[PDB]
């Protein structure tokens, strides 16, 4: 099994 | 009319530091990673004779999930989430039969934030033998399930409470459970 | 204690149409009980949710490399996935045990709840009907519906109103991709 990886999110 | 649906659910929760990654296939947990342990946890032992999973890529995942909550956190001024109590039901796995090995379930739903305690009580007193527990299952609603499990044997001189505490509810819930 | 909770939650959601030829992947982040920003396959971007949500929506379809992998992520990830766990999931199969009991011990032509307890099984697609003297039972059925144990099982307790009169036999009757023919079990009314 393989993980979508999470995304930071954009900072402002 | 979907025949099937695979969800990686992740959550980060402040203050508390805790976070949970796991896989969930039409409802049920197929596994989670042990976030104290850093090790993949299967809902079923034999899942892992035959798949596998980096656990080390989760808790990365999970160190992201933590950025984004406090980047929310603060782009919403600090709104904090709304507490939604938890519907407790107790049942057994099978018909009782007198004493025959059984299991109890406590069945917790629809509530948030995925933060409950839980305690199996036999005639007002906690035990802890045996029992398990699944991880925080994730809903279409994004409030949770969970279950709790007390293996026992079915007698008429036993009762039986699942304790459930959570910040939604004004004071503790006991669901109760003896044989009729 | 009373402190302010702050909840985040990410989830990657495979749904599988007509075995693996139809999937659609579902991205998703949600910010207490509210999702804010999403990627949908079948739209080929992310799209804000909420307006909190708009910032990270403009800056992740921004950059090609992540749009490219997350468009074709229902074959890296979702018909990947789908296929190396197919065996003990998709086809997963086990057999009801099926019991029935009265709901109490009442004499003939009184009325009663036959119960028919299914249990132990997956996956979660049954039928449990009911008979008398070989007729189906469509009114008076009470059920709990399915009943998800957290195990990798379901049970569901079908329960029939009855006046049973001497002689009577009531069979429920379970159809479930397990057998290749519905199982059948019966409760006979006291011969009196």
């Amino acid at each position: 099994v393989v993980k979508q990886n999470c995304l930071k999110l954009a900072t402002k | 009319k979907e025949e099937h649906v695979i969800i990686q659910a992740e959550f980060y929760l402040n203050p508390d530091q805790s976070g949970e990654f796991m896989f969930d296939f039409d409802g049920d947990e197929i596994f989670h990673v042990d976030m104290a342990k850093k090790e993949t946890v299967w809902r079923l032992e034999e899942f892992g004779r035959f798949a596998s999973f980096e656990a080390q890529g989760a808790l990365a995942n999970i160190a992201c999930d933590k950025a984004n909550l406090e980047i929310m956190t603060k782009r919403s001024n600090y709104t904090p989430i709304t507490n939604v109590p938890p519907e407790v039901t107790v049942l057994t796995n099978s018909p009782v039969e007198l004493r025959e090995p059984n299991v109890l379930i406590c069945f917790i739903d629809k509530f948030t934030p995925p933060v409950v305690n839980v305690t199996w009580l036999r005639n007002g007193k906690p035990v802890t033998t045996g029992v398990s527990e699944t991880v925080f299952l994730p809903r279409e609603d994004h409030l949770f399930r969970k279950f709790h499990y007390l293996p026992f044997l079915p007698s008429t001189e036993d009762v039986y409470d699942c304790r459930v505490e959570h910040w939604g509810l004004d004071e503790p819930l006991l669901k109760h459970w003896e044989f009729d | 204690d009373t402190r302010p909770r702050f909840l985040w939650q990410l989830k990657f959601e495979c749904h599988f149409f007509n075995g693996t030829e139809r999937v659609r992947l579902l991205e998703r982040s949600i910010y207490n009980q509210e999702e804010s920003v999403r990627f949908d396959s079948d739209v080929g971007e992310y799209r804000a949710v909420t307006e909190l949500g708009r910032p990270d929506a403009e800056y992740w379809n921004s950059q090609k490399d992540l749009l490219e992998q997350r468009r074709a992520a229902v074959d890296t990830y979702c018909r990947h996935n789908y296929g190396v766990g197919e065996s003990f999931t998709v086809q997963r199969r086990v057999e009801p045990k099926v019991t029935v009991y009265p709901s109490k011990t009442q004499p003939l032509q009184h009325h009663n709840l036959l119960v028919c307890s299914v249990s132990g099984f997956y996956p979660g697609s049954i039928e449990v009907r009911w008979f008398r003297n070989g007729q189906e039972e469509k009114a008076g059925v009470v059920s709990t519906g399915l009943i998800q144990n957290g195990d990798w099982t379901f049970q569901t307790l079908v329960m029939l109103e009855t006046v049973p009169r001497s002689g009577e036999v009531y069979t429920c009757q379970v159809e479930h991709p397990s057998v290749t023919s519905p199982l059948t079990v019966e409760w006979r009314a006291r011969s009196e």
